[PDB]
RNA sequence: GUUAUCCGGAAUGAUUGGGCGUAAAGCGUCUGUAGGUGGCUUUUUAAGUCCGCCGUCAAAUCCCAGGGCUCAACCCUGGACAG
């Protein structure tokens, strides 16, 4: 139920995908055969957008679909609510807090019971995080070592204003609900919403 | 009076030859053309089948300005181009709301093409079929419901869409027509 | 003349589409009230009454041509709703509103004729005579 | 600014009458006036307001620096047009009017290019060095090109104000300006529809006198507007 | 994935939402019974119609707001538009 396949590859075809890979793609070397499909059918544009989303967060389709139903339900602007929902996933928050290298990494971190949300172990990636929530490492040697090395050796200080990080114990804190401008990717949710008119 | 030869050679040098001056200026007009349909229509002659290409193309800025045009030639390329040029001289403006959608619900009729547009909440995107959707999208309408009832001809549906969004009245104007303040009609 | 209301409406629609400012209609409590209302909404220039051989005629002046007769962006639409065949009524929470409120809906209610606006203020439903664009 | 018109002069030149009552367009019934002996009589109080607004827009247009065409192709109006244009120093069409003069500009203007070469040829006297067939041929080209290009032969670029006589016969002028985004200021008799012109002046068709009156008032406005644009640029 | 079943798309049985000169479609033409609809003005009544209040339309389900199984599915509490 997880994408274990070649990553660079999906990246060449989709675009830039942070939650997947930090290695910038090869020059692309397709300039020999110069093979194109011509251009893309409007359908293919829509499809590639959705795929962008899906692989950035490591979600399965059947899951994405149910997020979208939750989205159409919710009273509000649909694409926005969707992006909220996807961006509140525990593993993704674990990632954007620099507590992980990438999303498969963060996911693994959560799975192996190395993380705590308000003094309780949550081992499932898709646990939805709500405002005022404590993201901690379990107090064991291993957990702490992991989080420390992956947090410190990665310099990025981009923290998106709803996310606090605190230094020695390493208490991360979820402050509030995401803003559409603070979202974790370049995507027109409009296209995805459109793709999903038929479900 | 200056001499006839140098002034007529001035209007001759200012109207430039079409055999010494190549053509690409079009991205300077701030537009984008979208080929909706390419078909091979045929005239028939004693020799045989004489093949032409019809192009149905719509132009917009994606900023609230759109038009349709149709063209015919031997090669895809030239048809496409004439289509562009024709649309550019047929063009109109679509009334928009602060959220990028339609003022109101509207139908439209052209030939056997009937068209129904109604405004949508922001965040629903543009959901429609081929002609209607490319025209809408190229106008820059962000959120709209549309369905074409009646026929399916790509072309008549394009025209129809245009007649729809042409007859769209914006509130300031109905307030100007009726002679009544805005806040009164809002209620 | 099976329906009188529909007929007034029609005389307008027709005289309108033919670019005439002046219409003769036959008066009635209903007719008169509807036209009054049409004036206070502002869809029509001016009304007046005439009498001959015990017949009453409301002549209606109509909004002038739109910056010529050939180039008209706007027409003035009318549509019958409750008609002798099927009478349509609505409670307070189904009261129609036309093109987000740009147009108007005429209602006959217990308090007399009005628009949908009035019906919402006073909290009343009733029989829906017609719509106007 | 004021213009020269009074009920007495309009009476004098004979503007107020128009074609028989079997020939009429009821489209003009809104502003017609009376009907006498099977001949229609048109409102002059409407005629004066239209003629004033016509001369006023003509004045603003000349003063800003815009360019003028005039058109009528009748036999008498053609003789009055060459002189109207010369007195106002404008462009004219009197002789046979060619479909496409306005709308199809590109080809029209190439036809102007070759007309200019013909005009240099003729005055150079290099038409004396030819066979007789060549000279009579070059002279066909000349005869035509004079009929068609004579009054416009100065104008380069698209004309943005067009004036016209008797829109009944002139259908294509009206069509082409309708198409190209050009104003028409036009003479209406009892037979013509007031759709086709931007400003349409109730007027007379059959009378050389009416043509002379209204065209002279108009060319006087073009001339005073010509002094004001000779001043402003 | 394939097959079966049902609704959709189908405005293709159409109240919302189609048609009948030539495309499927106006009885060969009238007279007329039931039935449907029917001009204007005042009054009455209040059957429709409208507004308020009450009773009920079991619980579960669907919808909204919280809570519990680490999450979700699922369970539990409270409440309500329709009609
Ligand atoms: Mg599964
Ligand atoms: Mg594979
Ligand atoms: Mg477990
Ligand atoms: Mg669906
Ligand atoms: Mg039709
Ligand atoms: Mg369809
Ligand atoms: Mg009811
Ligand atoms: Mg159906
Ligand atoms: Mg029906
Ligand atoms: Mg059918
Ligand atoms: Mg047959
Ligand atoms: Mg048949
Ligand atoms: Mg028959
Ligand atoms: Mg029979
Ligand atoms: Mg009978
Ligand atoms: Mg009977
Ligand atoms: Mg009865
Ligand atoms: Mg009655
Ligand atoms: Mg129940
Ligand atoms: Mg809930
Ligand atoms: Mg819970
Ligand atoms: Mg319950
Ligand atoms: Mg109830």
């Amino acid at each position: 139920s997880r994408y274990r396949g070649p990553r660079f590859k999906k990246i060449r075809r989709l675009g830039a995908l942070p939650g997947l890979t930090n290695k910038r793609p090869r020059a692309g070397s397709d300039l020999r055969n110069q093979s194109r499909s011509g251009k893309r059918s409007q359908y293919r544009i829509r499809l590639e957008e959705k795929q962008k989303l899906r692989f950035h967060y490591g979600i399965t389709e059947r899951q994405l679909l149910k997020y979208v139903r939750i989205a159409r339900k919710a009273k509000g602007s649909t694409g926005q609510v969707l992006l909220q929902l996807l961006e509140m996933r525990l593993d993704n928050i674990l990632f954007r807090l620099g507590m992980a290298p990438t999303i498969p990494g963060a996911r693994q971190l959560v799975n192996h019971r190395h993380i705590l949300v308000n003094g309780r172990i949550v081992d499932i990636p898709s646990y939805r995080c709500k405002p005022q929530d404590t993201i901690m490492a379990r107090d064991e040697q291993k957990s702490i070592a992991l989080i420390q090395n992956s947090l410190d050796l990665s310099p990025r200080e981009e923290l998106p204003k709803h996310l606090t990080l605190n230094p020695f114990p390493y208490k991360g804190l979820v402050n509030q609900i995401i803003d559409s401008k603070w979202v974790g990717l370049k995507i027109n949710e409009l296209l995805v919403v459109e793709y999903y008119s038929r479900q | 009076l200056g001499n006839d030869v140098y002034a007529m050679d001035s209007k001759i040098k200012k109207a430039t030859g079409f055999g010494s001056k190549s053509k690409k200026e079009k991205i300077r007009d701030g537009f984008e053309e979208n080929v909706v349909q390419v078909r091979r229509v045929t005239k028939v002659v004693k020799g045989g089948k004489h093949m032409r290409f019809r192009a149905i193309v719509v132009v917009g800025d994606k900023k609230g300005q759109v038009g349709v045009g149709v063209g015919k030639a031997k090669e895809v390329v030239s048809a496409v181009q004439k289509a562009a040029v024709d649309a550019r001289r047929n063009i109109i403006t679509v009334p928009m709301t602060k959220y990028l959608t339609f003022p109101h619900r509207n139908e439209a009729d052209y030939g056997a093409a009937r068209v129904m547009l109604r405004p949508a909440a922001p965040g629903t995107g543009v959901i429609a079929g081929g002609a209607v959707r490319t025209v809408l999208e190229m106008a820059g309408v962000e959120n709209a419901l549309g369905k074409q009832l009646g026929s399916n001809n790509a072309l008549n549906n394009a025209r129809a869409t245009i007649v729809a969004v042409q007859t769209m009245r914006q509130f300031s104007d109905v307030a100007r027509d009726r002679g009544i303040p805005m806040e009164e009609l809002w209620k | 003349g099976k329906d009188t209301i529909a007929d007034i409406i029609t005389c307008i629609r027709n005289a309108d589409m033919n670019r005439k400012g002046t219409v003769r209609i036959v008066s009635t409590n209903i007719t008169e009230n509807i036209v009054k209302i049409l004036l206070r909404e502002g869809f029509i220039e001016n009304a007046r009454k005439h009498q001959e051989r015990n017949k009453y005629f409301l002549v209606l002046t109509l909004r002038h041509r739109r910056n010529k007769k050939g180039p008209y962006l706007n027409t003035f639409h009318l549509k019958r709703v409750s008609r002798p065949g099927l009478r349509i009524y609505s409670n307070y929470q189904r009261i129609p509103r036309i093109l987000g409120g740009m147009g108007i809906a005429i209602l006959s209610t217990s308090r007399g004729i009005m628009t949908d606006r009035e019906a919402r203020l006073e909290g009343i439903g009733g029989e829906i005579l017609c719509y106007i664009w | 600014r004021y213009w020269n018109i009074n009920l007495e002069e309009m009476m004098e030149a004979g503007v107020h009458f128009g074609h028989g009552t079997r020939k009429w367009n009821p489209r003009m019934s809104p502003y017609i006036s009376a009907k006498c002996k099977g001949i229609h009589i048109i409102n002059l109080t409407r005629t004066a307001r239209f003629l004033s607004e016509a001369c006023d827009l003509v004045f603003d247009a000349s003063s800003r620096g815009k360019q003028f065409l005039i058109v009528g192709t009748k036999n008498k109006a053609a003789d009055s047009v060459a002189r109207a244009a010369i007195r106002a120093r404008c462009h004219y069409v009197n002789k046979k009017w060619l479909g496409g003069m306005l709308t199809n500009w590109s080809t029209t203007e190439t036809r102007l290019h070759k007309f200019r070469d013909l005009r240099m040829e003729q005055t150079a006297g290099r038409l004396a060095r030819l066979p007789k067939r060549d000279a009579a041929v070059v002279k066909r080209q000349l005869s035509h090109l004079q009929t068609y290009l004579g009054g416009i032969k100065y104008m380069t670029g698209l004309p943005d104000i067009v004036i016209i006589v008797d829109q009944q016969e002139e259908y294509t002028a009206l069509r082409e300006c309708i198409t190209l985004g050009i104003p028409t200021i036009c003479l209406i008799d009892t037979n013509c529809n007031p759709d086709l012109a931007d400003i349409s002046i109730p007027a007379n068709d059959d009378a050389i006198a009416s043509i002379r009156l209204i065209l002279t008032k108009l060319v006087f406005a073009i001339c005073e507007g010509r002094s004001s644009y000779i001043r402003n640029p």
